[PDB]
């Protein structure tokens, strides 16, 4: 039926930071009309969703990353 | 009898009716059953003895409560008829409305 | 007929001016001197019987039938016919009786009711509590964030943070036992979690040895160990389990459509598993939270039961005996809007950009946004790296939450009712959903967007607490004051049911009035056995 | 030899009444008197509006 | 007359007459 | 045209009484419970508990 | 069933501040530039938490308990470790004090309702919309004028 | 979890056979006490004949 | 009828610093149609208002949006 109001979550953020990565995965967007807003806040969840995948990628080659045995006569 | 934690001591120290309500039944007009069961179970008036309070227990001072369920004739119909039961003096309305 | 709970809240709270209440919890606010008195004859009139709660109900065609439900535990006997001092005594029976063993003292008791009394409680503690999922191995990755977080709870105002909720107790007892976490803020959840194992071996002793069938006599003496009772948050899924392991009925009423088998699971439920046995469908769980109608979602995102030892009973013990009475029941459901919470996180500057160092700390350059401000009026310091790892609990997040009425059989010995519908009792369940402490309102003023306040207990429906967190609600306890009694406050019906609840009014205002001490949580868990002859039996013999 | 109680209950068919709080008689049985208090304060019995 | 009838319901509305 | 006692609500039997009670819980509870009204239904609720 | 928040030892420093002929009139003028206002004070946080943190750690005692408003948001903000720690809990006891009293207050009123109002104004004397506080910065005075 | 291929649990003696300390240290004895959850008491937990 | 006494507020605070922005929106006053020794305190009430006036302005362009993304980008 209705839901939460919005966080605040001021300006943009592939825009202030485009030498990050994981925005050749930002650049497709299937935008059919959607109006000026929409698309913003739909930008704000596949910004975040991708930015959860690249955070959960390297936190498990984080943890599969130990100190390893070829790592210890390094 | 079940009866609740908080009925009083002071009303079993002194000779009265196992249930809350005392059924002073032979005070009232003969020969008149329609107000007789008031001051037997309509419990919107208050004690014959104790007039600051209903009943000391409500569970089997009514007319309908689980006291009166019980050991009143009414809703003994399954059970043997031989046996004796103490309660059946105090409980059932066909001898109580005989005084 | 819908999932969102939130509509379901604020169409019950918009213009609520007529505020009535139950006849159970009208009665419960009166002495015994004043109950039997003459005036109160339309309440003295259906007290009629010590195990059921008789109501006339409503003339809907010609003529109306009155209508008995059970009263189950002999909590839910009335404050006048059983009074707090009646209970806080048969406590002191029980715990000699089966010779329980304190282990908590005052003061753990102490630091547990000055959490629910704190306005002051951080709100990020709720954001962590919520991104975790009773999950094992999410709180595995968020060892470092939940060390920092008690350990500045603790220094810094000297409480003990996360006891609302049972899932983050045990895996703070099992996983934080080193250095990391500090001496005495280890030893307070220590004794919080062991007076559980402590109750459910009194409660077991209580029980016995005896067995009815092949099947034990605890699930008949006590409501506790009955295992058709649930925990008010389900977290993992314990409904297939309750279909699995109940001799009785359950139909768990998930949003208007019910399911009493377990050969119908993947057309109710859907399991999120763990996060790489879910790595082939990131895309399609986060397609079916972004894109995909969440309104009608008869579908429950619950995540795998594990099988702790313990059957279900430290959760109902923690639930019921410890947080109703640690905290005067100043608790309400915090049903939480998970895609809004982790849009504050993964955002806002570093949790975005890889250019900043991995342990750096986020509130020295952290942008005016609403994880800002989250953080400002909690004062904690977290670096970025602990922040990334709790925004990365998305993928395998649930996408809202949403209560759900599980419907089981009662007793067989409680089931002698003329009408089959009064031979049930209801539970409302809050699934993925936490329970909160009392809120400030620059709290609310900041979490207005993630957090919606949902009362559906009796111990987890506070109004001193619900309006804290709900606007709508604050005007409906200031239009009709009286109903910021636990007892006498008005919940919503989609989501409350007090006639058919296993806990009542009378037992709220044990919850709500009793000094937090040892013979409190005695006299709670010794109101629990219930009123049927398995437990007059297992009290006879002791 | 009942131990028969008596509350503030029972006395409430009489507290609870309107003549028991109205100071009408009080003050037509004073003001019809025929002597009354030569000691009169003017204090502060009215408040004046600056 | 709703605090009329509230207090007059309240409160009720040989026995030795026994005044205060 | 400031305070006009006999018009009040705290006269001077409250000011009596806080002067000179030692402050500690049950003076606390004391000035609480003795701003219970003189209503009937300030009676009812005193007669009920 | 009263519960106390309160112990002694928080009487006994509210009235250490109240009999002290050394209390800083600046505690009066912050309080007048605020009057009670919740955007005003927190422009003044930094100010306030160094005025009752001198206070505190050097004599003792509490500042701005004359004034509800000022302690109302003194429990809001500032538990973010801008007091110290012994001090905070004695406002936050102070705030917690009326919270218990207000439900003994309305736990003596009662679950019962003449008309369709409460009888809270009519029990007491403080659950009464008419009573007004005798301090008054915002305007509670257009509110009765609906409400009564 | 960690402690699976190093010990194991023997339910052995009177005041050695706590099936509150099997019940977390073997995974059949946990399973058993499910289904019979009375025989967590010390004195009626059925140990290996 | 009356007002407080004044407080002590010794001398003039432009007659030590010329150098203040405020300064010459000070200088919109006359001293032609009052006594000389109420225009000093309309002299004191005007310059408190643009000094408090100052203050306030340098305040609330700052807590608006004082942590910046590009001073933490560069």
């Amino acid at each position: 039926a209705r839901r939460l109001p919005k966080p605040t979550l001021q300006g943009r953020l592939e825009a202030d930071f485009p030498d990050s990565p994981l925005l050749p995965k930002f650049q497709e967007l299937n935008q059919n009309n959607l109006p000026n807003d929409v698309f913003r806040e739909a930008q704000r969840s596949y910004l975040v969703f991708l930015t959860s995948q690249f955070c959960y990628e390297e936190y498990v080659q984080r943890t599969f990353g130990v100190p390893r045995r070829q790592r210890a006569i390094d | 009898i079940v009866t609740p934690v908080t009925a009083d001591v002071a009303y079993f120290q002194k000779s009265n009716s196992p249930r809350g309500r005392a059924a002073c039944v032979v005070s009232c007009e003969n020969y008149n059953q329609e107000v007789a069961e008031g001051l037997i179970y309509d419990h919107s008036r208050p004690d014959a003895a104790y007039e600051y309070r209903s009943t000391v227990n409500p569970w089997a001072s009514q007319l309908g409560s689980l006291g009166d369920i019980m050991y009143n004739s009414s809703y003994r119909q399954t059970a043997v008829p031989g046996l004796y039961s103490p309660c059946r003096a105090f409980f059932n309305k066909e001898e109580l409305l005989r005084n | 007929n819908h999932m969102n709970v939130l509509v379901i809240v604020d169409e019950f709270y918009d213009n609520k001016y007529a505020a009535p209440v139950t006849d159970i919890a009208l009665k419960c606010g009166l002495p015994t001197e004043d109950f039997l008195h003459p005036s109160n004859y339309d309440l003295l009139r259906l007290e009629l019987h010590p195990l059921y709660d008789i109501y006339i109900g409503r003339d809907a065609g010609e003529r109306a039938r009155h209508r008995a439900v059970h009263r189950l535990m002999v909590g839910n006997l009335p404050t006048p016919l059983a009074p707090a001092a009646f209970q806080e005594a048969r406590g002191q029976q029980f715990e000699t009786a089966t010779s329980l063993a304190h282990v908590v003292d005052q003061a753990v008791i102490e630091t547990v009711q000055d959490t629910a009394y704190d306005t002051a409680y951080p709100a990020f503690f709720y954001v962590v509590e919520a991104m975790i999922h009773g999950f094992e191995e999410k709180f595995v990755m968020n060892v470092p964030l939940v060390s920092l977080c008690i350990n500045t709870y603790w220094e810094r105002s000297g409480r003990l943070a996360f006891v609302n909720s049972f899932s983050m107790i045990k895996f703070i007892c099992r996983h934080l036992g080193n250095n990391a976490i500090s001496k005495e803020a280890y030893s307070m959840y220590r004794k919080i979690y062991g007076e559980l194992i402590a109750l459910e071996q009194a409660l077991m002793r209580l029980a016995g040895s005896d067995v009815v069938g092949d099947e034990s006599v605890g699930q008949y003496v006590c409501a506790l160990l009955d295992p058709n009772l649930l925990p008010p948050v389900a977290y993992t899924d314990i409904f297939t389990h309750l279909l699995t392991v109940s001799d009785r009925a359950p139909q768990i009423i998930i949003g208007n459509e019910v399911y009493a088998d377990t050969l119908a699971a993947p057309q109710f439920i859907e399991r999120v598993g763990n996060m790489d046995e879910m790595a082939a469908q990131f895309v399609a769980l986060y397609g079916y939270r972004v894109n995909g109608d969440h309104d009608h979602d008869f579908r429950l995102h619950l995540g795998p039961y594990v099988d702790e030892g313990h059957a279900d009973v430290l959760e109902k013990i923690f639930y019921y005996v410890f947080l109703p009475t640690c905290t005067n029941a100043h608790m309400c459901g915090l049903g939480v809007d998970f895609q809004h919470v982790a849009q504050t996180l993964a955002y806002n500057g570093p949790a975005f950009s890889h250019h900043f160092t991995r342990d750096e700390d986020i509130l020295d350059n952290l942008e005016n946004g609403t994880l800002r401000d989250l953080l400002e009026i909690s004062d904690l310091r977290p670096t970025v790296g602990m922040i990334r790892d709790l925004s990365a609990s998305f993928m395998t997040c649930p996408t809202f939450t949403r209560a759900v009425r599980v419907s089981v059989d009662n007793d067989v010995t409680q089931q002698l009712a003329p009408n089959p519908a009064d031979k049930r009792t209801e539970q409302t369940v809050l699934v993925n959903g936490l329970v909160a402490f009392a809120f400030s309102e620059r709290t609310r003023a900041v979490t207005q967007c993630l957090f919606h306040a949902i009362p559906f207990h009796m111990f987890y429906g506070d109004p001193r607490v619900a309006a804290t967190m709900h606007q709508d609600v604050a005007t409906f306890v200031m239009r009709n004051p009286q109903q910021r009694a636990v007892e006498a406050f008005n919940r919503p019906e989609q989501l409350f049911a007090e006639y058919r609840e296993w806990h009542r009014s009378p037992m709220g205002k044990y919850a709500a009035e009793c000094l937090p001490s040892l013979v409190s949580i005695s006299g709670m868990t010794a109101m629990h056995i219930k009123m049927s002859p398995m437990a007059y039996i297992a009290q006879a013999k002791l | 030899n009942l131990l028969l109680a008596f509350n503030l209950q029972n006395a409430l068919k009489v507290l609870c009444h309107p003549r028991l709080h109205t100071p009408a008689h009080t003050l037509n049985s004073l003001n019809a008197a025929p002597a009354p208090r030569d000691r009169r304060e003017t204090y502060s019995l009215q408040h004046r509006r600056p | 007359q709703q605090v009329n009838d509230y207090i007059k319901a309240k409160v009720g509305a040989q026995q030795a007459t026994c005044e205060i």
